[PDB]
């Protein structure tokens, strides 16, 4: 099944404290109304890994407590172990099976009624994990970094592991403004390039538009095919 | 006669188009340099829409349009090309054609004027109808008529002359109307369009430049060197082009007030000369002024 | 009689304001040429970065002063462009402000007979206002609204005499002189000179003498 | 150089792109004019003077208009209600009743305090 996220995964793009600022950046989000994969476990396969993935989840008895993110999954690639029961973070290698067990190793860590959105990134060799904890809604709710790894790998599969129904996202590089308030939190967001009205706003750097034209942005038509032509048939 | 520029040419212009023609490393290094043509496009934005105030200022003095009455009784003036002709498709006045007879694309857009030339000529003959048929009470609401030969008086009494010359001579002025009109079939507004067309045309070849770099054009910098040392070259090139951008933008500020210190004066003599009479000497041709006449010549007005 | 139209009408339109275009305009072109110009601190212009304190401190003064030195390009061709805008929206605050002495002088220290130069209408007089930045004139001005349609000639030769006039106007069938207040055409206001084939037009009607009663 | 037929470059079509937009307080939908371009190469299709208008609907009247487009054309938000696309109006029509005999002051004054 697929379905429509409207506004979620969007997080704080830094540690920086602002207040009632309207904040252009440009960094990796995932896109508003975008196209999120609506899984059942009644099982868990394989996933795409491109620019990190929006986890999300619904339960009201807390069943999922392992995330696997590995390219081999054979204690070759460096593989994680992140469980929920405080959020310890086991990110050394074990020897799994073909389905790991429910009910030499490098490193280890300690930090419906329920989502549980875990956006994960992989820049600079700075393995980020946000996370949200609030009882997909109408409304809008900021991601902030629960942790950060400084692994310095190379991650592009992973599969989530229970002892039912977890959704994945598509992060793009994609301008986004933000809205700040008073109390340094974000409590608006805009895409300023899914429809023309919200590229107005990011021109404008403000959300309440006033009643006028305004010159958002340069109309190009790209070449399509490429013409190279030389003399005929002559020498020989 | 008096002309009396109005409007420059809307002129827009994309940056990354003009430095970068289809390039994306030449874009990156422009994001390089911060935000210097979002400011240059609120600068000719500003300018552009200041020259649709000008337009609107000067010929839409008046909420109403009012119409020339079938039967023309008006004293007797040549207007026959004053007034207009329902003969010619895009529909303006021969005397307009008259001065209209006497008067590209590399990232420059000429964006077109809201106020077109039918709709400045319907302005205009309705400022001469309003002159004609209601004088200077047109200036107050819509019009409030009275006679040609009541007004030309009156427009006597109220500059010290006595209303026994018009009243009297009126063949002498009928005939000097088409005889001063006749030695006319534009210094000041042929300029006009010559400062804008030289100033584009610079721009343009300032492309040609290579502003001390191995070559002017993208491609052969690009193909000849790599990002070690094409980097270097093609900083030649953007800071070379985009020095000719703030100057290029810089002098169509300064031009563009120099255009609206005009635009302010022909509001002023529209307002003074036109919907009414002024007592100021030599402000509304040299002599005892009676009454004026606008006359939409493109990018201007002749009173 | 009309105290009370005035005084009902400057409530209404000093209530119409409280139900700034220009001025506000003014604020908003100052700041964001300000803004713009504080946002350069932040543009590499080709350097490696844009604060001075890490460009001295990651790398070998060899070629720091070069680094450095197209960075001082970048700044002062922003200080430059921020400046030549200054003087340029200067001159333009400048004709306004000679535009505000010109209408203090002629509207508010005297009556202008200037046709709309003191607001629409009649100007009878002004009041400045002395908003941020600004000046806000209150012009009152004498503005007739509910038109009509009277009937007149180019002159009226009584008995002979062309008369050269206030203006000759009828409702209809009698003939007044006049703002829209018909009054008793009377020779006070009207001087007579010439004939009636010497003034293209005329017809033919009663021009009431003061002297007679 | 194959065949000896002379044949043009003219460049690509390019322009500017604005959106036309009522207050974000009054409505949510948007027009989008493409400035110079005519529109075979890029919701309403609409062309004019200005170049394509997409999203917002033509109207043969014409009314005192609130939207800038250029050449003629202006914009507004009214009939649910919608944007439409129209000739700028200029004002009423008045037809003066000039004669040889007619003058006009209107009736009664207001004290404008403009």
């Amino acid at each position: 099944a697929y379905t429509n996220s409207f506004t979620r995964g969007v997080y704080y793009p830094d540690k920086v404290f602002r207040s009632s600022v309207l904040h252009s950046t440009q960094d990796l989000f995932l896109p508003f109304f975008s196209n999120v994969t609506w899984f059942h476990a009644i099982d868990n396969p394989v996933l795409p890994f491109n620019d990190g993935v929006y986890f999300a989840s619904t339960e009201k008895s807390n069943i999922i407590r392992g995330w696997i993110f590995g390219t081999t999954l054979d204690s070759k690639t460096q593989s994680l172990l992140i469980v929920n029961n405080n959020v310890v973070i086991k990110v050394c290698e074990f020897q799994f099976c073909n389905d790991p067990f429910l009910d030499n190793c490098t490193f280890e860590y300690v930090s419906f009624k329920n989502l549980r959105e875990f956006v994960f990134k992989n820049i600079d060799g700075y393995f980020k994990i946000y996370s949200k904890h609030t009882p997909l809604p109408q409304g809008f709710s900021a991601l902030e970094p629960l942790v950060d790894l400084p692994i310095g790998i190379n991650i592009t599969r992973f599969q989530t592991l229970l002892a039912a129904a977890y959704y994945v996202g598509y992060l793009q590089p994609r301008t986004f403004l933000l809205k700040y308030n008073e109390n340094g939190t974000i409590t608006d967001a805009v895409d300023c390039a899914l429809d023309p009205l919200s590229e107005t706003k990011c021109t404008l750097k403000s959300f309440t538009v006033e009643k006028g034209i305004y010159q958002t942005s340069n109309f190009r038509v790209q070449p399509t095919e490429s013409i190279v032509r030389f003399p005929n048939i002559t020498n020989l | 006669t008096e002309i009396l520029p109005v409007s420059m040419t809307k002129t827009s212009v994309d940056c990354t188009m003009y430095i970068c023609g289809d390039s994306t490393e030449c874009s990156n290094l422009l994001l390089q340099y911060g935000s210097f043509c979002t400011q240059l496009n609120r600068a000719l934005t500003g300018i552009a829409v200041e020259q649709d105030k000008n337009t609107q200022e000067v010929f839409a003095q008046v909420k109403q349009i009012y119409k020339t009455p079938p039967i023309k009784d008006f004293g007797g003036f040549n207007f026959s090309q004053i007034l207009p002709d329902p003969s010619k498709p895009s529909k303006r006045s021969f005397i307009e054609d008259l001065l209209f007879n006497k008067v590209k694309f590399n990232g420059l857009t000429v964006l077109p004027p809201l106020l077109t030339d039918e709709m400045i000529a319907q302005y205009t003959s309705a400022l001469l109808a309003g002159t004609i048929t209601s004088g200077w009470t047109f200036g107050a609401g819509a019009a409030l008529q009275i006679p040609f030969a009541m007004q030309m008086a009156y427009r006597f009494n109220g500059i010290g002359v006595t209303q026994n010359v018009l009243y009297e001579n009126q063949k002498l002025i009928a005939n000097q109307f088409n005889s001063a009109i006749g030695k006319i079939q534009l210094g000041k507004l042929q300029n006009v369009v010559n400062q804008n067309a030289q100033a584009l045309n610079t721009l343009v070849k300032q492309l040609s430049s290579n502003f001390g770099a191995i070559s002017s054009v993208l491609n052969d910098i690009l193909s000849r060197l790599d990002p070690p040392e094409a980097e270097v070259q093609i900083d030649r090139l953007i800071t070379g082009r985009l020095q000719s951008l703030q100057t290029y933008v810089t002098q169509q500020l300064i031009r563009a007030a120099e255009i609206r210190a005009s635009a302010n004066l022909a509001a002023t003599k529209m307002s003074e000369c036109v919907l009414g009479q002024s007592k100021r000497v030599d402000f509304c041709g040299k002599g005892y002024h009676l009454m004026s006449f606008p006359q939409s010549a493109p990018h201007g007005v002749v009173f | 009689e009309n105290q009370k139209l005035i005084a009902n009408q400057f409530n209404s339109a000093i209530g119409k304001i409280q139900d700034l275009g220009k001025l506000q305009n003014v604020v908003n072109q100052n700041a964001q040429a300000l803004n713009t110009l504080v946002k350069q601190l932040s543009s590499n212009f080709g350097a490696i970065s844009s604060v001075l304190n890490d460009i001295l401190s990651r790398l070998d003064p060899p070629e720091a002063e070069v680094q450095i030195d197209r960075l001082i390009t970048g700044r002062l061709q922003s200080l430059q462009t921020y400046v030549t805008q200054q003087l340029i929206r200067a001159a333009e605050i400048r004709a306004s402000a000679n535009l505000a002495a010109t209408k203090m002088s002629e509207c508010v220290l005297g009556q202008s007979k200037r046709v709309d130069f003191c607001g629409k209408g009649y100007h009878l007089m002004s009041f400045p206002q002395s908003a941020p930045h600004g000046v806000v004139f209150l012009h009152v001005t004498y503005v007739p609204a509910q038109e009509k349609n009277f009937t007149t000639a180019p002159a009226i030769c009584h008995d002979g005499k062309a008369h050269f006039p206030g203006v000759f106007v009828s409702n209809g069938t009698h003939w007044f002189v006049t703002f829209y207040e018909p009054q008793i055409i009377t020779t006070d206001n009207t001087f007579v000179s010439g004939n009636c084939d010497v003034v293209i037009g005329i017809v033919n009607n009663t021009v009431y003498d003061p002297l007679q009663p | 150089p194959q065949t000896l037929e002379i044949l043009d470059i003219t460049p690509c079509s390019f322009g500017g792109v604005s959106v036309i937009t009522p207050g974000t307080n009054t409505s949510n939908q948007v027009a989008v004019l493409y400035q110079g371009v005519n529109c075979t190469e890029v919701s309403n299709v609409f062309q004019t003077r200005a170049g394509c208008l997409i999203g917002a609907e033509h109207v043969n009247n014409s009314y005192e208009c609130d939207i800038p487009i250029g050449a003629g054309i202006c914009a507004s938000y009214q009939t649910s209600q919608s944007i439409i696309a129209y000739t700028m109006s200029l004002g009423a029509e008045n037809s003066v009743a000039y004669s040889n005999n007619s003058i006009a002051i209107p009736t009664n004054f207001t004290i404008s305090v403009t």
